[PDB]
C-alpha cells in the first residue's frame, strides 16, 4: 500500500502530456486511418481519466 | 395583375452549388455499420 499511494501523481504527470500530444498529432495529420485512430484514442483517455479521478476521490 | 410594378424582381437563386471536400467520418460510419450486435432484429 505504500508507493501505491504515490504513483497517482506520477500518472497525472503523463495524463495531460499525452492528451496534448494526441491533440497536436490529430491536428497535424492528413490520412483518415490516423484520424479515426486518434479520435478513438482521445475518447478512451477522457473516459479512463474520469474513471480514475472518481475512484481516487471515493477511496480517500 | 399588379405584380409587375415591383422594382426588386429577381428570377430565382439559380446559382452553382458549393463544392465540398471529403471527410473521414463516413468511413467510420460504414465500419460501424458492418459489424455484429447482440439482438436478432428479424424473424421470418
Amino acid at each position: 500500500n505504500g508507493k501505491w499511494r504515490e504513483q497517482l501523481g506520477q500518472k497525472f504527470e503523463e495524463i495531460r502530456w499525452l492528451i496534448e500530444e494526441v491533440r497536436h498529432r490529430l491536428k497535424t495529420t492528413e490520412n483518415s486511418f490516423e484520424q479515426i485512430t486518434f479520435m478513438q484514442a482521445l475518447q478512451l483517455l477522457f473516459e479512463v481519466e474520469q474513471e480514475i479521478r472518481t475512484f481516487s476521490f471515493q477511496l480517500i | 395583375d399588379n405584380c409587375r410594378d415591383v422594382s426588386d424582381l429577381k428570377q430565382y437563386d439559380s446559382d452553382e452549388p458549393e463544392l465540398r471536400s471529403l471527410s473521414s467520418w463516413i468511413q467510420n460510419e460504414f465500419n460501424k455499420a458492418c459489424e455484429l450486435t447482440d439482438s436478432t432484429w428479424i424473424e421470418l
